[PDB]
RNA sequence: UUUUU
RNA sequence: UUUUUUUUUUUUUUUUUUUUUUUUUUUUUUUUUU
RNA sequence: AAUUAUUAUUAUAAAUAUUAUUUUAAAAAUAUAAAAAUAAAUUAUAACAAUCUAAAUAAAUAAUAAAUUAAAAUAAAAAUUUUAAAAAAAAUUAAAAAAUUAAAAUAGGGCAAGUCCUACUCUCCUUUACAAAGAGAACGUUUAUAUGUAAUUGUACUAUAUUUAUUGAAAUAAUAAAAGG
RNA sequence: AGUUUAAUGUUUAAAUAUUUAACUAGUGAUGGCACAGUUGUUCUAUAUGUACCUAUAAAAAAUAGUAAAAUUAUUUUAAUUAAAUUAAUAAAUAAUUAUUAAACUAAUUUUAUAUUAAUAUUAUGAAAAAUUUUUUUUUUUUUUAAUUUUU
């Protein structure tokens, strides 16, 4: 912050100085004489340069007053504001300075577990992609987002990315505004928010504990490990899960569930495939390679690429509350592929 | 969660090259029994003009004739390669690290530099063994990094994990032919179903479990030996008649050393002691002295 | 921590819970608009 | 600081930050304004601003500014309007031996400058100055007293002002002005104690009520605020109107630029300032090549061992000390100012307040103060001349510079009210303070 | 004295006085010849030559060696040839970069007799650590023989700005 | 000394 | 002092490389921010 | 062994003495101990059974500011809350559970200095010393002399300088004391 | 049936008890004798030397110069309550409260007002920004007594 109040100091810019005149403006709140003198910004983008500090100060005396949106002008001091013009260079300047047809508006209604005013939480199909890879192929969310657009708000912007190969629970923000808003609920969790389901084949260790490996992307898809027991300080984040087997396939599956407490990439799928070296059923890309399907009375034709990741992201607690007291916990029910190892092994799928 | 670097190898190419950039010689601990299965994927592509000096491990269970072939497609293309039983330890092996420079070696400008040198090769096939048996004896016997060896901290004695920058071991003295360690890059665990079988049934990767039971190696060093003889020598070892038809018997009939519970008058032996034994025992080069890999007699 | 909006009860049953909060300048000294049992 | 200053006198007290922006509304006479653009002075500073007409009326001001931040012509401008509006419109006999202002100035080499940067002020017509410092036969000088002088402004140094009082040659009977320049250090005993004991006769006679009433305007100038002047000021001056700017004050100019040099070796100290002194500089009147450059250091015994070190390698070294003649001295002045030499060993002579071309202060020794930093350092950027100091500190002044080294890359007041040179201050941080070594342990081993 | 003499730029022999008077105890006597390898951090590479007065041992010998060391107080090597060679060793060193977060030392030029360092473009901590001060000096006393004087005073300092 | 963002 | 000489330190007459972050894309892409 | 107490104080000798201290008419937890099942002696078993009342006699221990209380709800104090306030209506007795009350400003990471540690080139008072002088030195002793770190120590012309060269070092991996999250 | 460990015991039958847990095969050893604290044994654990290794015994003072803790007497007869700060050649007072004493005039109601000296007493701890609610801690007994209205 030293350094961002030096090359405010030392920049002519323009610099647009704003007198305050005796008659109309001496008095007047600060942001009625920003929003009147310049059109441009939109209030928002006004208030975040008046509170920011990339401020429109005002100088009267030695000093410069960087104010609250509220502080009243004063009496003729020519108490100068000044605002930014060329912004860009260093300072790096704030935010703010094909066709859907039907059977996709269709098909992107039907992946709709909860709506409000505020959010809308999807059930995205495992397989599907979010960010285009095939940048003009993929048929993935972003591309779906104007359909979920109930009551015409403005294109809801995409919060956490799921995976391709999982399934499960997306939530998107109907509004910018409360996309800032959701984002303390995502990176870093201390408390779990969220429960990922999976088909580990293979009796993990004991059926309860806290995994604590050290991740480092190399590019390409490096994909490092546990390391430092403390960190490479450098390169490495870590990602910590708190995963429970609720049941297990007596010695040769498992279905575990994971309480990602961090959002690490494939960190449930390479942190399953090293609780045990147990990995994710049909988990080609870290498991994957013990058989084609790891050699099961599933479903076993092609299997070499047919059964897909039984991974899923099961139900996430929203801060939206309820008519009763109770915060609201989407529950996105499992595709047929984990319905299908369920059933196949009678378990209740708790939807 | 200890595991080990993860991703396909054919993306840690670019990075590999940089690595040879600054390095003069590479060198690679091999199997002999797999000529080219325990080798990186660039061992083509990979220098093409750097002196390797490229070392074939457990070579005296290896075959004789594909041992001749692949010695002289190396030395035809100038890289050498060296074939060591391994009972006649690395302590020969580093000899050879002594000789294979002298001749070969561009004359340093500086008298006493180094002679740096570039080592790649599956760590469980015998780089880290040979890494870690002139990495320690270093500490003792002191040549470079000039500090009294007091400040290796508590239980490491070795540092193979999370630092392994410009950590390097210095093999010789006066030739100074250092050696660097290459952060492993090898079997990278999304191997073929195939490559799994070959590789645990040299002992490498010596991991049977429900990845890879013994009955699916097994299976595969019966089948891969369909040449009943000198193999049914290891059969008839055992009171085998010679031949065996298929599976079941040959397995069943070297139930000698196994079994479990079964009755007074119908036993139900066990075929899981005998299918580890006609694992493991192939691993010794016991059985027969053959390889496995195909050797290409075309350039690939 | 920093002790805000204290709450002075008068009786019970007379003071409708909403009012003891009541006494402090702000949107309350209104009617609660959506009252739970 | 402001939750301090509160329990501290010659503060809690408004300080003028009224800024007057431009010489015009500054009310000072056209006849000075262009006799100032004459110098080149187009726009006031921060501290010109707001202390000039804080003088331009009679209120008894103390000038804190930063380092080269105009300080000179903040007080002396005005005061030299003032005696103008003296002469002619009051009409105030000069008389003989009775000067109008006194200005008072540490080291000789000061006492010039202010001179010729008030001679350069005869716009301000009759005003005629005089300045003197030691000589030979010295005593046998004042005859500059016995002549001409009715000098209305008499600048010297504390010690001979003193001697001419006490010996009925001076008379502050008519003094109308009393200023004093770099009173930071003036009024200690590091210099004499002698700044006071000269406020006091000066403030025992404008309060004497049988001479006509001269209320002597008293006017302190110090970049730095110690202690000492607090009180000195603030518990005997009457009124004093501060103008002090807490948020450029007591740091060191942006544009200049440190370097911290690491040396183990006490005769390493040497080839790291060869190796600094490469930069290859030469000026027309301002074996080896060294660019504009001060080289400080902790005492003359070794300002001279070096200096005859560089000199003896190939250097075009000055050297500046106290313990010079008078020759030697001026000489190697006039050398190193006006082009020649390029390279000046100086001891503390040359950290306390003087203006020239210097763009490279090397700190043979990091001085173990926050003053000796700032004065030695403050001499190489000068409004607004980029510049660069060096430091080649110690094993042994390794903690402040441990400290000097965080403060910088946060820009924060070098202990805002600076210590360890005038105010001693056993009170580290400044206040009832002898800071603890905390606990709360309570756990108290057993055997 | 050694150290002292070391400490100040200048060369320094050992000259074992009175030889004659000596049992002749070479490898006796030679711990002269290996006092000054022990623990003996930089004086070491000196050569201790071995005088008689009255006898004249070598007091030729001994002219030899100061006239050599005078040759070597005073000797400068090419700025290229040093950094060609600096890199050769930071490929061959086993300083893990948090002994020393410093990188390649780009360019060590020789001002005097006695170099100096030029950190890879850091701007930051400057400093580099005995252990691996030293074996910077080990290094070029080899390399280019100046064990005339095996005592050089390397200075370190960043990339400016 | 200079390449790159 | 002592006041004289024409001066004089004057004497005198008692960010990353190199030879912006993050949200768990699969190269190139998204979206928020500074 | 504090005892008329968990006890064959066993260096030795030994082999058909009934050789002279152990209450209680109930129930749970516990405590010892116990038929059946997923060729061996084992499991676990927190399963029957079995042993351990009460009352009578005898009687200790830690603990103790006192309450006029104490059910239950509910807000109010740098505060952490012992109280107080509104609002309630909270009965004795024995027994059994331990939910709450009566036993540290802590655990874990990330940083920096310190003690501990090793290492000597330069530091201080070591003594034990060795050589030197002195006696025609068969030796005993008293002075003058720099050795080892032996080994303990400590080392961030009126002016305008000066009070610090004076041991130097090491992720010294653990401790300590700080801050920071 | 002699050898490096785990539960119960928890003022316990014991100021370490019963069962659990990790290897060596007496022609070389249960005490003979012997060692002792600025130090023994030492199979080198800064383990053990008679139920607290700060070994025990005796005599002593510098040893809270230390948020240490205590410091014996009702019915009374003077007040204040956070203020102070300059290391160092010739500049009127540190400040507090305390004990003991001292003097009314140019200076108005025919008002009001605790000033001075001597001695006793110097540790009750802010970092940033901004800026040129209220009077209560303390009452001799009888009365007396002016600050109240809902959404
Ligand atoms: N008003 C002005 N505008 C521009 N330049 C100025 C002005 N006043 C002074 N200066 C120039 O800037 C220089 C630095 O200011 P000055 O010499 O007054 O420093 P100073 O006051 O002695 O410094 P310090 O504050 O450290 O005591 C002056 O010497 C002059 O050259």
């Amino acid at each position: 912050l030293s350094l961002q109040a030096r090359e405010e100091l030392s920049r002519k810019s323009n610099e647009l100085q704003y007198h305050v005149v005796t008659q109309d403006w001496f008095g007047q709140r600060v942001d009625d004489f920003v929003t009147q003198h310049h059109p441009e910004w939109d209030y928002e983008t006004v208030k975040r340069l008046v509170q920011q500090g990339h401020i429109y100060r005002y100088r009267k005396n030695g000093k410069k007053r960087y104010t609250r949106l509220t502080d009243r002008l004063e009496f003729d001091e020519l108490v100068v504001v000044p605002t930014a013009s060329f912004w860009e260079r260093q300072l790096a300047p704030p935010s703010g300075v094909f066709h859907l047809s039907a059977k996709t508006r269709e098909m992107a209604q039907e992946m709709v577990l909860f709506k409000n005013e505020h959010v809308i939480v999807i059930n995205k199909p495992s397989g599907v992609p979010i960010m285009p890879t095939h940048d003009p192929l993929a048929m993935n969310i972003t591309d779906l987002l104007p359909a979920w657009r109930y009551t015409n708000t403005q294109t809801p912007v995409i919060c956490h990315n799921l995976d391709t190969e999982t399934s499960g629970c997306v939530v998107l923000a109907r509004s910018a505004n409360t996309h800032r808003m959701l984002g303390r609920m995502f990176v870093k969790r201390v408390v779990p928010n969220s429960v990922y389901w999976g088909f580990a084949v293979g009796k993990p260790p004991v059926n309860f504990g806290r995994i604590r490996m050290h991740f480092e992307v190399q590019k390409g898809q490096g994909g490092d490990v546990i390391v430092a027991r403390p960190t490479p300080t450098a390169d490495s984040k870590v990602g910590i899960a708190e995963f429970v087997v609720n049941a297990s396939a007596l010695e040769f599956g498992s279905f575990i569930s994971f309480y990602p407490l961090t959002t690490r990439r494939h960190q449930e799928r390479i942190m399953a495939a090293h609780a045990l070296r147990a990995p994710l059923l049909g988990d080609a890309k870290y498991g994957g390679e013990s058989a084609f399907p790891h050699s099961l009375s599933l479903f076993w034709d092609p299997a070499r690429k047919d059964v897909p990741l039984h991974l899923h992201h099961r139900k996430i607690q929203l801060p939206y509350k309820n008519g009763a007291g109770e915060f609201v916990c989407v529950t996105a029910p499992l595709p047929p592929h984990m319905e299908k190892t369920f059933k196949r092994l009678g378990w209740p799928v708790d939807a | 969660g200890a595991a080990w670097y993860l991703g396909h190898m054919q993306s840690a190419a670019n990075m590999l090259a940089d690595k040879v950039k600054d390095a003069d010689f590479i060198l690679e601990i091999r199997d002999a029994r797999l000529p080219f299965t325990t080798e990186n994927p660039n061992i083509r592509k990979l220098t093409a003009g750097k002196p390797r000096l490229i070392i074939f491990n457990k070579a005296e269970l290896s075959n004789e004739d594909s041992n001749r072939a692949i010695q002289e497609y190396y030395e035809r293309n100038g890289a050498f390669a060296l074939f060591t039983s391994a009972r006649r330890c690395w302590r020969d092996v580093v000899e050879a690290v002594q000789r294979f420079t002298t001749h070969i070696l561009p004359p340093l400008p500086y008298k006493t530099v180094a002679h740096v040198g570039l080592v790649v090769g599956m760590p469980n096939v015998g780089k880290s063994t040979l890494i870690n048996s002139l990495r320690l004896a270093h500490e003792y016997q002191f040549h470079r990094e000039d500090f009294r060896r007091s400040r290796s901290p508590e239980t490491v004695s070795i540092t193979p994990g999370t630092t392994r920058g410009m950590k390097l071991v210095p093999l010789s003295k006066d030739p100074p032919v250092v050696l660097y360690d290459t952060p492993g890059l090898t079997l990278p665990g999304c191997f073929t179903k195939e490559s799994g079988l070959k590789l645990a049934a040299c002992g490498i990767i010596p991991t049977n479990d429900v990845s890879l039971p013994q009955g699916m190696v097994a299976r595969y060093i019966y089948d891969i030996l369909v040449a009943s003889g000198s193999s049914e020598h290891m059969a008839e070892c055992l009171h085998l008649p010679r031949v065996p038809i298929s599976f079941d018997d040959c397995v069943a009939m070297i139930c000698e050393r196994s079994g479990t519970s079964g009755q007074t008058e119908m036993g139900n032996l066990d075929p899981v002691r005998a299918h580890r034994f006609f694992v493991h025992d192939f691993i010794m080069g016991n059985l027969g002295k053959i390889t496995l890999d195909v050797l290409p007699r075309r350039l690939l | 921590a920093a002790a805000a909006a204290a709450a002075a009860a008068a009786a019970a049953a007379a003071a409708a819970a909403a009012a003891a909060a009541a006494a402090a300048a702000a949107a309350a000294a209104a009617a609660a608009a959506a009252a739970a049992a | 600081s402001p939750a301090r200053t509160a329990q501290s006198p010659l503060l809690a007290k408004p300080v003028k930050t009224k800024v007057v922006d431009n010489f015009a509304d500054m009310l000072v006479t056209p006849a000075l304004q262009e006799a100032l653009a004459d110098m080149g002075v187009s726009t006031p500073s921060p501290i010109q601003q707001t202390a000039i007409e804080a003088v331009l009326q009679r209120k008894n001001t103390v000038i804190a500014a930063p380092h080269g931040e105009g300080k000179t012509l903040a007080y002396l401008l005005p005061l030299y309007q003032n005696m103008e509006k003296d002469r002619d419109v009051y009409k105030i006999p000069l008389r003989e031996r009775r000067p109008r202002m006194i200005l008072l100035a540490p080291t000789k080499e000061l006492v010039e400058q202010l001179q010729t940067v008030c001679a350069r002020l005869d716009a301000a017509t009759g005003l005629t100055s005089v300045c003197f410092t030691s000589r030979k036969r010295s005593k046998y000088h004042l005859s500059r007293m016995l002549k001409n002088t009715m000098a209305d402004v008499l600048v010297m140094d504390p010690k001979l002002i003193l001697r001419l009082l006490r010996t009925r040659r001076l008379f502050i009977e008519d003094l109308r002005y009393f200023a004093v320049d770099e009173a930071d250090a003036m009024m200690s005993s590091l210099h004499d104690h002698d700044a006071v004991q000269l406020l006091m006769k000066v403030q025992k006679r404008n309060q004497f009520k049988y001479l006509w009433p001269v209320q002597t305007q008293y006017v302190f100038v110090t970049a730095y605020m110690t202690r000492k002047l607090e009180y000195i000021v603030g518990r005997k001056i009457s009124d004093p109107v501060t103008c002090m700017f807490r948020q450029l004050m007591h740091r060191p100019q942006a544009r200049l630029r440190h370097r911290f040099y690491a040396i183990r070796r006490e005769p390493e100290k040497f080839t790291v300032l060869m190796h600094l002194l490469r930069k290859n500089g030469h000026v027309p009147l301002p074996f080896a090549e060294g660019r504009r450059t001060i080289i400080f250091f902790r005492n003359i015994d070794a300002t001279t061992a070096v200096f005859h070190q560089l000199r003896s390698a190939g250097f075009a070294v000055s050297l500046l000390h106290a313990s010079l003649p008078y020759k030697v001295r001026k000489e190697m002045y006039a050398d190193f100012a006006s082009g020649r030499t390029n390279i000046l060993c100086a001891t503390d002579v040359a950290a306390r307040g003087l203006d020239l071309h210097v763009d490279m202060v090397i700190n043979f020794d990091v001085p173990t103060n926050a003053l000796a930093y700032l004065s030695r350092s403050g001499r190489t950027a000068r409004m607004g001349r980029e510049g660069q100091v060096l430091n080649l500190y110690n094993k042994h002044q390794g903690v402040i510079v441990s400290a000097i080294k965080a403060f910088l890359k946060d820009n924060l007041p070098m202990e805002g009210l600076t210590n360890r040179k005038a105010d001693m201050m056993q009170p580290r941080y400044a206040e009832w303070r002898t800071h603890k070594i905390n606990a709360l342990a309570r756990s108290y081993v057993s055997l | 004295i050694l150290h002292k003499v070391a400490q100040e730029g200048r060369p320094f022999v050992l000259c074992a006085n009175k030889w004659d008077a000596v049992l002749d105890q070479s490898a006796t006597a030679e711990a002269i010849d290996f006092k000054i390898k022990r623990q003996v951090q930089e004086v070491k590479y000196s050569n201790a030559v071995v005088v008689s007065a009255h006898t004249g041992m070598n007091l030729t010998l001994l002219m030899d060696q100061v006239l050599e060391l005078y040759d070597t107080w005073n000797k400068r090597v090419r700025r290229s040839e040093l950094t060609k060679f600096w890199r050769k060793l930071e490929k061959s060193v086993i300083i893990p970069y948090h002994v020393a977060r410093v990188g390649r030392i780009t360019q060590i030029s020789t001002r005097p007799p006695t170099f100096l360092l030029q950190l890879q473009t850091k701007k930051e901590e400057s400093q580099l650590p005995k252990a691996l001060q030293e074996m910077m000096k080990n290094a070029i006393t080899e390399e280019f023989g100046f064990r005339g004087v095996p005592l050089r005073l390397v200075q370190e300092v960043k990339d400016s700005n």
